[PDB]
């Protein structure tokens, strides 16, 4: 697993990244949230329970539980709005971590200097991720 | 028993003095804010539950629209001075979001022209201190309620608004269920 994710994880982490800055700097609040429903899982899904050892690969199935779950809707919703708006909602340009998990938005939003694919690949990288493991 | 922090309102952590009793935010770009006011008229609605002559204020904000946002704000700020608001909210929402025919200070200018505001009278105060003060009164009012998104609402500068504490399927209901939360916080 590790590689096949990392190989691709990198190749899409950076497909965002590589260009994030070349993309000049397109606005996004979903931005982080979704890029965190990424690096929050992949990084600690390679390292997760497929891990530094492979005879206990169920911590990841948990890390792949709450993983692209959000990854799904974080994009899902996000895109649900983009032509189909709704009152009980917002539109921001802001940091947040409801427990002082702070540095995370003084770096990946900071050192960053098309929904199309995301929304689908956030869910594409889900059923395939579950089927073969669970 | 039946009225909850983190549920239908959240209590502001760092609560701001000299504050407007109830105060909303919004841009002329957030399809949601557009909903909030265009579609559900929430203000008007909420206006009506409120006790006798309790100040219901409303401020516009910047992040969305870089250059224009500001002027939109400044422009707006005027309407606050002339007490014209009521007659321009709607052209402007529309002009900006729905009709997509607003691009410059004047397109806007023209809308005040259009709505019964005299081109010179609308500039007389645009550059006036009256306005400039007011702009900041906003710029700073956001900054005070540590603001991130819009639309948003805050009571006696103590209580921010959790609209998710409420129904999302029935409008008719959500609204009243909304205005309620506000009333509740106006004698707290
Ligand atoms: C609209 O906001 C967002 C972006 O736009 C700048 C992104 O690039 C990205 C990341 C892009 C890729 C291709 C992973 C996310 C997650 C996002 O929410
Ligand atoms: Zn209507």
């Amino acid at each position: 697993a590790w590689l096949l994710m990392a190989f691709t994880a990198l190749a899409l982490e950076l497909t965002a990244l590589w260009f994030q800055h070349v993309m000049l700097l397109k606005p996004c609040v979903l931005c982080i949230y979704e890029r965190v429903a990424l690096f929050g899982v992949l990084g600690a899904a390679l390292i997760g329970a497929i891990a530094p050892k492979t005879p206990l690969r169920y911590v990841a199935m948990v890390i792949w539980l709450y993983s692209a779950f959000r990854g799904v809707q974080l994009t899902y919703e996000h895109t649900m709005l983009q032509l189909y708006p709704s009152p009980f909602a917002t539109c921001d340009f802001m940091v947040r971590f409801p427990e002082w998990l702070p540095l995370d938005k003084w770096v990946p939003q900071v050192f960053v200097a098309m929904p199309q694919w995301l929304l689908g690949i956030f869910i594409a990288y889900l059923i395939v991720a579950v089927l073969v493991v669970i | 028993a039946q009225y909850e922090d983190g549920k239908q309102y959240t209590t502001l952590e760092k609560p701001v003095a000299g504050a407007p009793q109830v105060l909303e935010f919004f841009s002329f770009f957030c399809p949601h804010a557009y909903q909030f006011e265009e579609v559900l008229h929430i203000s008007d609605n909420v206006k009506k539950k409120l006790p006798e002559g309790v100040k219901m204020t409303k401020y516009h904000v910047n992040f969305m629209g870089g250059d224009l946002g500001k002027d939109l704000t400044q422009a707006w700020a005027v309407a606050m001075a002339l007490g014209v608001e009521d007659k321009v909210t709607v052209p402007l929402f529309e002009g900006v979001q729905k009709t997509q025919t607003i691009r410059s200070a004047s397109d806007i200018r023209d809308v005040f022209i259009n709505a019964g505001i005299k081109g010179e009278e609308y500039d007389a105060a645009w550059n006036s201190f009256v306005v400039k003060s007011l702009v900041a009164q906003q710029e700073k009012a956001a900054a005070d309620v540590q603001l991130r998104g819009v639309p948003a609402m805050f009571v006696n500068g103590k209580y921010q608004l959790n609209p998710q504490g409420m129904d999302t399927s029935n409008m008719d209901v959500f609204v009243q269920q909304y205005a309620d939360t506000v009333k509740y916080l106006s004698e707290k």
